[PDB]
């Protein structure tokens, strides 16, 4: 969920 | 007249004799890696200076920090990215990764090394004899790398100072008001933090150089030995001075005004008065005497001094009696 999901 | 120019006693002329691309910030490009490379985990801190995170590397299932930069001026953004990239390899330097852009927002961020989220300040208030002396050394050799580098600090305190304390590893981070040094160049006296500002930042002398590092220094040295955090407690700017003349004294402080014909402020007058000189002595008890010596004294009287000239440099701190002990056991 946050850079990478 | 004017207040009397000054100069740094090591390390003047490094940046002068470098090539323009090495100190020329603005000038350099930054390359951006993949910010997907990098999953956030859990944050860290904020402040208004950056929020700082804590992610994972899928690439190499390898911890990192990522440091969020607020949307500040990208003139100073690539100033920390500059210093940070000159002195990448440094003994006790944060290691930078990568750096990476938000795809969306455009907003950068810096990558390091995964560091235990552990300060100085967890730990400087707990330390032995032993290890005040250890780490003080540690402290040193950052110092002393990044002013042979032609680079000053000007933050130093314990919040800025990462420690393992299990591994006995120091990085010295927080590089966002590190600037470089060139003779003649008069620098903002708003750095560093209050209970840490050297005289010159108080007395708004801008000509200063890497002897701000050193009464940083000081500081951290003197409130660990003496267990009293912070050493220099003023309730705002003008106060520090106050404090710092209550222990040094303000015959020394008005010799140093007059010596670099420093035009001081007109409402530091109605608040200094006279003080004494008050001996490091005076400032032992049962429970910090153990951590107190001759040596640690001599020492810290060479460090906190109003002259910038007189304080120690980091070279000349390594080779003090105070850290016998531990350069024989490397
Ligand atoms: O440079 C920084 O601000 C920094 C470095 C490591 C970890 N957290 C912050």
């Amino acid at each position: 969920p946050a850079x990478m999901v | 007249s004017g207040p009397v120019p000054s100069r740094a006693r090591v390390y003047t002329d490094v940046n002068t004799h470098r090539p323009r691309e090495y100190w020329d910030y603005e000038s350099h490009v930054v390359e951006w890696g993949n910010q997907d490379d990098y999953q956030l985990v859990r944050k860290l801190g904020r402040g208004k200076y950056s929020e700082v995170f804590e992610a994972i590397n899928i690439t190499n299932n390898e911890k990192v920090v990522v440091k969020i930069l607020k949307p500040v001026k990208k003139k100073k953004i690539k100033r920390e990215i500059k210093i940070l990239e000159n002195l990448r390899g440094g003994p006790n330097i944060i290691t930078l990764a990568d750096i990476v852009k938000d795809p969306v927002s455009r907003t950068p961020a810096l990558v390091f090394e995964h560091v235990n989220n552990t300060d100085f300040k967890q730990l400087y208030q707990t330390l032995t004899d032993y290890d005040i002396r250890f780490y003080m050394y540690e402290i040193l050799k950052a110092l002393d790398y990044c002013h042979s580098m032609g680079i000053m600090h000007r933050d130093v305190k314990p919040h800025n100072v990462m420690i393992d304390h299990e591994h006995r590893k120091l990085r010295l981070i927080d590089w966002g008001l590190a600037e470089f040094y060139h003779p003649g160049q008069e620098y903002n006296v708003r750095v560093a933090s209050r209970y840490f500002k050297g005289p010159e930042l108080l007395v708004d002398y801008q000509m200063y150089d890497y002897s701000l590092d050193m009464w940083s220094l000081g500081c951290m040295l003197a409130s660990m030995i003496f267990r009293k955090e912070p050493f220099f407690h003023g309730h705002d700017n003008y106060d520090q001075l106050v404090r710092i003349a209550k222990v040094l004294g303000t015959e020394d402080l008005y010799d140093y005004i007059d010596k670099y014909n420093i035009e001081l402020d007109p409402r530091f007058n109605d608040i200094l008065g006279r003080h004494s000189r008050k001996r490091w002595e005076r400032f032992v008890h049962s429970e910090n005497q153990h951590l107190v010596s001759p040596e640690a004294l001599d020492f810290l009287d060479k460090l906190l001094r109003y002259d910038h000239q007189s304080r120690l440099t980091a070279r000349e701190a390594m080779e003090h009696p105070y850290f016998y002990t531990v350069v024989k056991d490397q």
